[PDB]
């Protein structure tokens, strides 16, 4: 088995606007095998009620998954996506930069 | 445009935690329209786009019947693959399978697919001639053996040339509203001061369907293919897609650099500068 | 829609 580590992007569905309702997305792709823990965090605490798309895969057979949830951004709230995978010695956390 | 249809299958064994997990999704281009998750309670194939909900109950009974037999087939095959590779029953393994077709503006077959992967590595694949196989190893040669003696290529070829193209053309009509409309990307150039010494220019493309798009940073009209940061194309979540391309540029030499956007939803390729 | 027939590896 050739195990691949996930690429992680955390980003909002629409450009962020403080006070306007949006969607927070954690796009994990490129990983193998498929078992993965993915959590969206709000100021360090896991968000309940996160939905996920169904397991699918790219041409090279690596998997990709989108986790997402309703949120309404504020300036002082920091969001992050936490991902644990077999390839990872410790859970990687990518914070949400609204610039990206 | 140019269109495609694919069915994706993953079977993931979990010894000691019941039967293998089976998930399958179907796509027309970059639009998901069917799904079947064996870990759902009483699983049936479900719709995932409005233009397929119209299909009658027989459509859906036939799809669910297929998904169930396929899940059964991967349960056999997962155990068979343990024999072919001299592996333990303790471990978790993954059988993937993708098949489907590509059609051109004419509606005629451009290419058919049907390939397998085991634990993330190519196993056996139907070749583009839809009549010969490529076996990745001496285990997949056992299958190429069993599949040549069954004329599986002939039967895959019958499906990929006939029904695959038939129904993709149908879906492109039932969903022409969305499947045949290209959402052009909304583009903007951002300027990010990193330090006193340099700033980063990010070329954004947002809200575009399909996912095919090319973003390129040119320096003096010359492509900075090596020194350009380019993220994998990502789903917005509402069916559209996002991407950005970025370059770290010296302050002042900014106006040398051009960003070129190519997308079938755009009449002309775009030319974007950072504009204060 | 899906192809009716599959084959054992
Ligand atoms: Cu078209
Ligand atoms: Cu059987
Ligand atoms: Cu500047």
């Amino acid at each position: 088995m050739i195990q691949r580590t996930p690429k992680i992007q955390v980003y909002s569905r629409h450009p962020a606007e403080n006070g306007k309702s949006n969607f927070l997305n954690c796009y994990v792709s490129g990983f193998h095998p498929s078992d993965i823990e993915v959590d969206l965090l709000k100021n360090g605490e896991r968000i309940e009620k996160v939905e996920h798309s169904d397991l699918s895969f790219s041409k090279d057979w690596s998997f990709y998954l989108l986790y997402y949830t309703e949120f309404t951004p504020t300036e002082k709230d920091e969001y992050a996506c936490r991902v644990n995978h077999v390839t990872l010695s410790q859970p990687k956390i990518v914070k949400w930069d609204r610039d990206m | 445009g140019s269109h495609s249809m694919r069915y994706f299958h993953t079977s993931v064994s979990r010894p000691g935690r019941g039967e293998p997990r089976f998930i399958t999704v179907g796509y027309v281009d970059d639009t998901l329209f069917v799904r079947f998750d064996s870990d759902a309670a009483s699983p049936r194939e479900e719709p995932r786009a409005p233009w397929i909900e119209q299909e009658g109950p027989e459509y859906w009974d036939r799809e669910t019947q297929i998904c169930k037999a396929k899940a059964q087939t991967d349960r056999e095959d997962l155990r068979t693959l343990l024999r072919y590779y001299n592996q333990s029953e303790a471990g978790s393994h993954t059988l993937q399978n993708m098949y489907g077709c590509d059609v051109g503006p004419d509606g005629r077959l451009l290419r058919g697919y049907h390939q397998h992967a085991y634990d993330g590595k190519d196993y056996i694949a139907l070749n583009e001639d839809l009549s010969s196989w490529t076996a990745a190893d001496t285990a997949a040669q056992i299958t190429q053996r069993k599949w040549e003696a069954a004329r599986v290529a002939e039967q895959l070829r019958a499906y990929l040339e006939g029904e695959c193209v038939e129904w993709l053309r149908r879906y492109l009509e039932n969903g022409k509203e969305t499947l045949q409309r290209a959402d052009p990307p909304k583009t903007h150039v951002t300027h990010h001061p990193i330090s006193d010494h340099e700033a980063t220019l990010r070329c954004w493309a947002l809200g575009f369907y399909p996912a095919e798009i090319t973003l390129t940073w040119q320096r003096d009209g010359e492509d900075q293919t090596q020194d350009t940061e380019l993220v994998e194309t990502r789903p917005a979540g509402d069916r559209t897609f996002q991407k950005w391309a970025a370059v770290v540029v010296p302050s002042g030499e900014e106006q040398r650099y051009t960003c070129h956007v190519q997308h079938e939803g755009l009449p002309k390729p775009l030319t974007l500068r950072w504009e204060p | 829609r899906r192809k009716w027939r599959r084959w054992h590896l």
